[PDB]
């Protein structure tokens, strides 16, 4: 399962998109919890998010100190970040991703640890 | 690893394509694009008895795009037979789609599955469904839309076809991920995805 | 790509290569995968594959080849067989019959090939539908013949005999006409005696080989339609009940021929049939406890390991116990002798009930709901089952599924969490589980008290203890509310709620009063009879509520709030009332503290509560004391509402906090008036005119808002927040007018206000900003006051008519909830208001008609249903007018375009829902003309002869329409069909068959026409 050498940092139940540029609308990707997990050993802070039920990945990247979340121009409980390096479905791949949750106070709290574990990362 | 020719049938527009799309991406797609023929992906699960790959043979149930139609049966290990609980002319159609495939896959794991059921105007009543118990077809209330029950084919199919009862779905091994940084990368594709609305913003999440 | 070869015909078919795509296709992947699968679709597709087929067969080093040869035949056969010359008809009969010859003959190839023998054997079966016995009289003679020569051709005879079946007697009604259907089944009965013949002669000298399989399974179709006397004159029930229940190759499907057999039409008055009927069955439960397993054996266990075929073998066995009981039990419930195999079947039953499967284990409660339902009832039956029910009571108790109520439940990490959604799927589960308890309750209240009250004791000792044992046992507690004495319940309840009070002072921890909290307030919500009789304890359960809408577990405030809603509706009285040594009716309290319990509960829990104040409210008959009530209630929300209104007229851009505390204000007055319908009339006039002031407000800014930003502005979260507060508006106006008494004031009072501030607006938006519930909202003012305000009803169809069908008739899927509600309102205005039809234009009213026959070609239920009603409606509104120029050039413009388009959605395979309600449709249009209720010609002068009859013209038309629409008909084909329906016109029933029949010839050529005289 290889998470056993992390600590959870932060875990939210999300909703979780990839914007599909060609057809210039957002997919869903995944629905579950989504976790900030830091490597024991290497103290580098991870976006780790996991589907119900299937419990299949749909998100698996660094949490890049040069990311920034903006808004989406729908919601008040949503952000939107572009990633050069997921490996959810194998191989590295850049996505702009999506990620929305129950409430504004939990999209507010992500955005407050998103940074944290940012300023870890660069340590 | 082995795979399993899963054929998937059903009138059309009963949620074939999306219940499939919905476990290869995990994608709601809300526009009823009508399958032509036969469309072939393939689609691993991880349980404790290692991974299982269904090859998901998603056929066409509009009759004008009927294609080679029981021709795509042929040597299929297990199947799903889906209808539409807000459409009863689906739920009747249930006993052809099951003659047609027993037909050409005389013993096969098959389970029947009513989509739909997010939508609140009912007509397929729960009382009314009872094809399946003649025929040893396991029964699903589904939808691909709200995920209720989505798993629940494909893990009863990989108990049937694997042998083993207490075979569950677990959690796919995460590899570190890498670090990256293009000095010279200018996408505006950023503003474009912040200024397109995402979908369903009524949704509870 | 070299594989498209195969489809250029004029050059010889290149087998290697063909069998080179086809494996592509089944052995291959990706992108080459698909472009075969493509190739093989167009090859198939060729109108001249089919002359390619024996060639195939012939050559072919490959199975799947051959299959889709056989395809490429069975759609020829199915739909051209009759466009061919004869020759050919004789030569495809010829190489099909060979081919079958000759695989049955190579033993290797029978062996392995028999995907592409029963392929084969379908194939004849299309041949033989088209053919036999008029062009093939010795098919059967020499199909028994044939059995003789070979096992391997008897075997697949039986294959044959069986598909042969199945297509006369269980698939013929959807794919042959009523007259080839009843020619089929005549024949097949009449050689039938020498099929059976044939089949008892195989059943009596063999006993578990792959010919004895298939004989069976050939028999469990004819089951479905035989006469009973070849089951019960013959020696077969003994062979299937005792020699083939031995072999485990045989047993499955002989139990389900015995099944079918337990199913057949039987004389019941006949002693010696009775006495055949009670020996299979004790023949093979003996056979069950001999060869399978014992009555005492753990099915559950059995089940749970699925071992071979074992769960499928148990599922027919369940079906086969409870069928035969269901019909036959009574045969042994006199006989002492029998006593011993009754009991000993409902004991498997009620092993077979203790599986882990939720199909199943509905499969058996049907079969118990049956049984107990019959003991209620039936003298001196119950005491024959009592050690069975005793049992069942346990299993059910054991086995209840979660309530609806039930709002917690434990998650992966053993927590007891909120639910994230609805079980849906368990509702119908839960009410068949109470149905049989209930039933077993009144049987033995005794027993069920009995078994009760000492499961409850073993969870308090903790012998037993678990969420799943207290859970499923307070579940099926409050499942049987109603079926004990009042004394008796009073005692029950008394010791349960103790039990359950111990329970929660005991079991520590959130977790454990998470769930020990939703089993109380589940048991009391169920038993309210008991808290009218006990205010005390009634006032302490309502305070404790309280408590929990405090609590921080949100599972259980949430079910707090809908439990207290729960119990008010039942016992309401009690709140309004001033009780016995109290200073006030307990609704006063619950009002000058609402501020306080409601404090931490989400909105829409808050307008739950004040919904439920609002049934107790309702309770007072005194119209003064019932107001002052209503004003106590509405306090905090119409002084938020006050200074929001002197604010927003003080100045208008509206913050987001300011929106929420609006939406929120008006979906109280909602919540409020749901509960309250007419009584909530004054609340109602205090905020009226502010509320579509505030309406009128709202929409400029929504409108300033797109003019600044975009349409874009629709969806961000501030132009959501001021399109809630209109919808919320419109929510509580159509929810007042649906319930209100005083239509008079809703009329002088309500509407002016209401159609000023809401129908310009709609009309001059941009489609995007429009709100479906404005039409949602017109069709209850409609629907209710339509009759007194014809100058409105205009006004409504003015505004919303010409640009809402704009919006929806440039294809079916855009405005999803416009379309829906536009035909809901034309519904509605066509029953009530005909007259605001009769005054639109005469272009606007051709659009009506154009929007009707768009709503029938819908694939969209709601959008398709009403379109064929209200074209139904405006028949009959043209019909009532009589013989006036209204009347008359509405049938001259109209009635044809009606009958096409009725027509058409009719015969083009993809409206089959609306099957009915299209021939309703069409019945009654033609019924007009056959009526002579069509008073001019619907013919123009220069057409046809003066004097003309409309019966002569409409079959010359739809002769006509016909003809050029289905080509490959004959004329003889049309002229018939056409006669049987115009003379079938007052007999829906028959009419629909003719259609039917109708529907079924189109999809071949060379269609009988006599077939439409059938009767
Ligand atoms: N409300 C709801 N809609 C659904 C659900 N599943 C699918 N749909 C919708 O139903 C429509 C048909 O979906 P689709 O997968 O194309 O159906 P299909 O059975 O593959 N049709 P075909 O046999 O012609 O290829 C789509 O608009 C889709 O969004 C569901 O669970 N709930
Ligand atoms: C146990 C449940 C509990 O307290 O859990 C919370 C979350 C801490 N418990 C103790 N007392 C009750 C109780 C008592 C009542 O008195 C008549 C009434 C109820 C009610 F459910 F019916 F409201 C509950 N529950
Ligand atoms: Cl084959
Ligand atoms: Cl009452
Ligand atoms: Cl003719
Ligand atoms: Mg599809």
């Amino acid at each position: 399962t290889m998470e056993e050498d992390e600590e959870v940092l932060y875990k939210v139940r999300a909703k979780l998109f990839r914007f599909d540029a060609d057809a210039k609308e957002w997919k869903e990707r995944g629905t579950g919890d989504c976790k900030f997990l830091k490597n024991k050993k290497t103290n580098k802070v991870r976006i780790l998010m996991r589907r119900d039920k299937t419990l299949k990945i749909c998100a698996n990247h660094i949490i890049a100190p040069e990311y920034t979340l903006k808004p989406n121009v729908g919601s008040d409980r949503s952000w939107v970040y572009a990633c050069t390096a997921d490996i959810a479905e194998g191989e590295a791949e850049a996505f702009t991703f999506a990620i929305r949750f129950g409430s504004k106070e939990n999209a507010d709290k992500f955005k407050e640890e998103f940074e944290k574990a940012q300023e870890i990362n660069k340590k | 690893q082995v795979q399993f020719k899963l054929v998937l049938v059903g009138d059309g527009g009963t949620g074939k394509t999306t219940f499939v799309k919905r476990h290869l991406t995990g994608e709601f797609e809300k526009k009823y694009v009508a399958t032509l023929g036969v469309e072939v992906h393939p689609l691993v699960f991880h349980t404790n008895r290692g991974p299982i790959k269904f090859n998901v043979w998603d056929t066409a149930g509009q009759e004008k795009f009927g294609g080679l139609r029981d021709g795509y049966y042929i040597q299929a290990q297990c199947a799903i037979i889906m209808f539409d609980v807000t459409s009863r002319v689906t739920y009747k159609n249930v006993p052809n789609w099951h003659r047609d495939l027993v037909r050409v896959c005389e013993n096969i794991p098959i389970v029947l599955c009513g989509n739909k059921v997010d939508i609140k105007d009912r007509k397929v009543k729960a009382k009314s469904i009872v094809f399946h118990r003649k025929k040893n077809l396991q029964y699903y209330d589904i939808s691909a839309k709200s995920n209720y029950n989505f798993e629940k084919p494909f893990l009863w199919l990989a108990r049937k076809l694997i042998g083993d009862p207490n075979l569950e779905f677990v959690a796919m091994p995460a590899l570190a991920p890498p670090e990256v940084v293009l000095a010279a990368q200018y996408e505006h594709d950023l503003e474009v995805a912040q200024t397109t609305a995402l979908p369903d913003e009524d949704d509870d999440l | 790509g070299a594989m498209e070869g195969i489809l250029d015909f004029s050059n010889d078919l290149d087998i290697a290569l063909l069998d080179q795509v086809v494996s592509t296709f089944y052995q291959g992947s990706g992108v080459q995968q698909k472009q075969a699968q493509e190739i093989l679709t167009k090859f198939q597709d060729n109108p001249d594959a089919w002359q390619k087929a024996d060639q195939i067969l012939q050559f072919s080093t490959n199975p799947q080849s051959k299959f889709i040869a056989l395809s490429i035949l069975d759609k020829l056969i199915t739909r051209k067989w009759k466009l061919l010359p004869n020759d050919h008809r004789i030569g495809i009969r010829n190489f099909v019959v060979g081919m079958i010859i000759s695989m049955c003959q190579d033993d290797e190839v029978f062996k392995t090939q028999k995907n592409l023998i029963n392929k084969s054997d379908l194939t004849l079966v299309q041949i033989l539908k088209q053919e036999w016995p008029q062009n093939w009289p010795e098919f059967i003679p020499e199909l028994i013949g044939s059995s003789s020569s070979s096992v391997n051709v008897c075997e697949n005879n039986m294959i044959v005999l069986k598909l042969l079946s199945e297509e006369v007697f269980d698939f013929s009604a959807e794919q042959m006409t009523q007259a080839k259907a009843l020619h089929l089944k005549n024949s097949m009965s009449k050689e039938f005696e020498q099929i059976f013949k044939l089949c008892f002669q195989v059943l009596e000298q063999g006993s578990s080989s792959s010919l004895i399989v298939a004989t069976l399974e050939s028999l469990l179709r004819y089951l479905h339609w035989i006469p009973y006397r070849y089951i019960y004159e013959t020696n077969i029930l003994e062979l299937l009940s005792t020699k083939f229940m031995t072999s485990p190759d045989t047993r499955a499907i002989t139990l389900k021929c015995l099944t079918e057999v337990s199913n057949l039409k039987i004389p019941q008055d006949n002693d010696l049939i009775k006495r055949q009927t009670v020996l299979f069955f004790q023949n093979t439960l003996q056979q069950i406890a001999t060869s399978v397993m014992p009555v005492t054996a753990d099915l559950k266990a059995t089940y749970a390991n699925a071992n071979g075929n074992d769960q499928s073998f148990l599922q027919d066995l369940a079906m086969f116990l409870t069928t035969y009981l269901a019909r036959n039990r009574a045969l042994l419930e006199s006989d002492e002798s029998l006593r011993e195999l009754l009991l000993n079947a409902h004991q498997y039953l009620i092993q077979l009930s203790k599986i882990e499967e939720r199909e199943l284990f509905k499969t058996t409660l049907d079969y118990w709901h049956n049984l107990v339902a019959d003991l209620f009832y039936e003298p001196l039956k119950k005491h024959i089952y009592e050690e069975i029910c005793s049992q069942l009571r346990l299993v059910i108790i054991e086995n209840m599924v979660r309530p609806e109520e039930v709002l917690v439940v434990e998650n992966d990490e053993g927590e007891i969490v909120r639910e994230f959604v609805k079980e849906s799927d368990t509702i119908q589960l839960y009410k068949s589980e109470r149905e049989v308890l209930v039933y077993l309750t009144h049987l033995n209240v005794i027993d069920t008290e009995e078994i009760m009250i000492s499961k409850l004791a073993r969870q308090i000792d903790g012998s037993e203890w678990s969420w799943h044992n207290i859970n499923t046992l307070s579940w099926a507690i409050g499942s049987i509310s109603g079926t004990m004495s009042e004394d008796t319940e009073k005692r029950f309840v008394v010791t349960v709620i103790k039990d359950l009070l111990d329970l929660c002072v005991k079991k520590r921890g959130k977790d454990n009063k998470a769930v020990v909290a939703s089993d109380i307030m589940y048991v009391v919500g169920q038993y309210p009879r008991f808290l009218k009789a006990h205010w005390n304890f009634l006032r302490t359960v309502i305070l404790k509520l309280f408590e929990f809408m405090h609590e921080t577990h949100e599972g259980v405030q949430d079910m707090a709030c809908d439990t207290f809603i729960k119990i008010v509706q039942k016992c309401k009285y009690h709140f309004v009332i001033q009780q016995p040594r109290e200073s006030e009716p307990f609704i006063q309290t619950i009002i000058r503290d609402i501020q306080k319990t409601t404090a931490d509960l989400q909105p829409q829990q808050v307008h739950t509560f004040y919904k439920a104040c609002g049934i107790i409210i309702s309770e007072e008959r005194s119209v003064a004391e019932r107001n002052r009530l209503l004003s106590d209630l509405m306090q905090l929300p119409n002084m938020a509402w006050d200074t929001i209104v002197e604010q927003s007229t003080a100045n208008p851009l509206l913050d987001s906090e300011t929106v929420k505390i609006i939406a929120n204000i008006i979906k109280t007055n909602v919540a409020v008036c749901t509960s309250m319908g007419a009584d909530f009339y004054p609340q109602l006039g205090h905020i009226y005119y502010n509320m579509l002031q505030l309406y009128r407000a709202v929409s400029s800014m929504i409108s300033a808002q797109v003019a600044a930003e975009g349409l874009i502005a629709t969806k961000t979260p501030k132009v959501r927040g001021l399109r809630t507060i209109k919808k919320e508006i419109l929510k509580l106006v159509e929810t007042y007018i649906s319930k209100a008494r005083n239509l008079d004031d809703v009329v002088k009072v309500l509407v002016e206000p209401l159609l000023n501030a809401v129908l310009e607006d709609y009309m001059n938006n941009v489609p995007d900003a429009r709100d479906a519930e404005v039409l949602n909202c017109m069709t209850t003012v409609v629907e209710k006051v339509g009759h007194m305000i014809p100058q409105g009803v205009i006004l409504i169809l003015q505004s919303v008519f010409e640009c809402t069908l704009d919006m929806i008739n440039k294809d079916f899927t855009e405005y999803p909830e416009h379309r829906v509600e536009f035909y809901k309102l034309l519904k509605v205005i066509n029953e009530k208001s005909f007259a605001a039809f009769l005054e639109l234009p005469p272009a606007a009213f051709k659009l009506f008609v154009d929007a009707i026959c768009w709503a029938f070609k819908h694939n969209n239920r709601d959008v398709e249903v009403n379109g064929l009603q209200i074209a139904l409606d405006l028949v009959k509104n043209i019909e009532r007018m009589g013989n006036v120029p209204f009347a008359n050039e509405f049938h001259k413009n109209y009635f044809f375009i009606f009958v096409s388009e009725t027509f058409f959605v009719l015969t083009d395979s993809d409206h089959k829902s609306g099957f009915s309600k299209q021939a309703l449709l069409l019945m009654k249009l033609i019924s007009l003309v056959y009526d002579n209720k069509i008073s001019v010609p619907l013919y123009q002068e220069a057409e046809v002869p003066q004097g003309t009859s409309n019966q002569v013209y409409l079959s010359q038309y739809l002769a006509n329409m016909l003809s050029n629409a289905f080509p490959h008909l004959t004329s003889e084909q049309i002229a018939s069909f056409l006669s049987a329906l115009t003379k079938q016109c007052k007999d829906l029933v028959v009419f629909k068959g003719t259609l039917r029949d109708f529907l079924v010839q189109i999809k071949e050529v060379g269609g009988d026409p006599t077939d439409y005289l059938f009767a």
